[PDB]
C-alpha cells in the first residue's frame, strides 16, 4: 500500500577476514604474516608521523578558560584564525583516528 | 654518484621527491604532494636531473668514464630501455594530452641517452664501455626511434619529441660505436628530403628546420665515414 517515489536504502556493511585459513574451508601462511607484519610496520610509522604533527598543532594551541566576557566574545565570535586551526586540527586527528 | 648535488640544486622538488620514494604521500605542511602544484613536474623530473648530470660532467675526465661505467653497473639505463620497449607500444584532447605525456617520457629519456652518448656541453671510444652498444642492440629503442622518424605536420605537432630525436642522431653522430646502429641513414635522407620538400613549399608560399637538415647533413657524413 506504499506510494510510488524515490527510494533511498542503505545497503549497509559486510565485515569478514580473507581466506588464509586453511582448515576453515572444510608455507603461504607464514609469508602472509611477514607482509603483516611490513604491513603493520608501515602503518604504525603513518600513524606516528601524525602523531608528531598532531602533537605539534596542538602545542600550537592555547586556550582561554571562560574568566571574562573578552574569552566569552572569542568563544561568540568564533574568529577566522582559530576557524583555520581548529579545521587543521580536525584534519589532523581525522588521520590519527583512521 | 654525484646525481645528489644536482638533486639538490632543486631543493623542494627533492623533498617531494624523496618523501614519495620513502613512502609518504604527505609533505608536512598539510599538503599532499599529489595535490600541490610541482607534481606534474615530479614524473619527468629525475630524467631532467639526469640529463643535466650527464651534460655536466665531460668525457675527459675520469670520473665521468667511471659515472658512465657505474651506470652500466647499476643498469638503470636498462630499465630506461625496457620503459621504452613497454611504453614504443574518454575525449580527444585527454588522449592526444596522455600522448603528450608519454611524449615528453620519450623526450626526457632520449634527452638522457643523447647526454649518455655524447657530454655535449661547450664541447673517448674506450672511455665508454663496450657492452652498451650490444645492449642498445638488444633494445628495440633504434628500429621504434626509426618508425618516429616524413610530413611537416607530423613535427609541427611534436616539436620537443623530434628536437629529441635530432639531437640523439647528433650524438649518435658524434660517437664512433655508436654510428654501426643505424636502413636508418636511408630514412634520415627521406626527412631531409622531406625538409628540401618543405622549403619547395616555402618557395610557393620554423627556425628549427633548416637544423633538423643541416643535423641530418651531419649524421649523413657520419654514415659516409662509416662506409669509408
Amino acid at each position: 500500500g506504499s506510494t510510488n517515489a524515490r527510494a533511498k536504502i542503505p545497503l549497509g556493511f559486510y565485515y569478514g577476514h580473507s581466506y588464509i585459513l586453511p582448515w576453515e574451508s572444510e608455507p603461504e601462511i607464514d609469508q602472509h604474516l611477514a607482509m603483516m607484519v611490513a604491513l603493520q610496520e608501515d602503518i604504525q610509522c603513518r600513524y606516528n608521523l601524525a602523531c608528531h604533527r598532531l602533537e605539534a598543532l596542538l602545542q600550537s594551541i592555547d586556550l582561554p578558560p571562560l574568566n571574562s566576557a573578552n574569552n566569552a566574545q572569542y568563544f561568540l565570535r568564533k574568529p577566522d584564525k582559530a576557524v583555520e586551526e581548529d579545521s587543521r586540527v580536525f584534519s589532523a586527528y581525522q588521520d590519527c583516528i583512521q | 654518484p654525484g646525481y645528489a648535488e644536482v638533486l639538490l640544486k632543486e631543493r623542494k622538488h627533492a623533498q617531494c621527491l624523496l618523501r614519495l620514494v620513502l613512502g609518504v604521500t604527505d609533505d608536512g605542511e598539510g599538503s599532499h604532494i599529489l595535490q600541490s602544484p610541482s607534481a606534474n613536474v615530479l614524473p619527468t623530473l629525475p630524467f631532467h636531473v639526469l640529463r643535466s648530470l650527464f651534460s655536466a660532467t665531460p668525457l675527459t675526465t675520469d670520473d665521468g668514464v667511471l659515472l658512465r661505467r657505474m651506470a652500466l653497473e647499476i643498469g638503470a639505463l636498462h630499465l630506461i630501455l625496457v620503459c621504452l620497449s613497454a611504453l614504443s607500444h574518454w575525449d580527444v584532447e585527454q588522449a592526444l594530452t596522455k600522448q603528450r605525456l608519454e611524449e615528453e617520457h620519450v623526450t626526457c629519456l632520449l634527452q638522457v641517452l643523447a647526454s649518455y652518448i655524447n657530454p655535449m656541453s661547450g664541447a673517448n671510444s674506450s672511455a665508454l664501455p663496450s657492452m652498451l652498444l650490444e645492449l642498445l642492440s638488444q633494445s628495440c629503442l633504434i628500429p621504434a626511434m626509426s618508425s618516429y622518424l616524413d610530413s611537416v605536420l607530423d613535427m609541427a605537432r611534436h616539436v620537443p619529441l623530434y628536437r629529441a630525436l635530432l639531437e640523439l642522431l647528433r650524438a649518435i653522430a658524434s660517437c664512433t660505436s655508436m654510428v654501426p646502429l643505424l636502413s636508418v641513414g636511408t630514412l634520415l635522407a627521406k626527412m631531409k628530403t622531406c625538409v628540401d620538400t618543405y622549403t619547395n613549399r616555402l618557395r610557393s608560399k620554423a627556425l628549427l628546420v633548416p637544423d633538423i637538415q643541416r643535423t641530418a647533413e651531419i649524421v649523413h657524413a657520419a654514415t659516409a665515414n662509416l662506409r669509408q
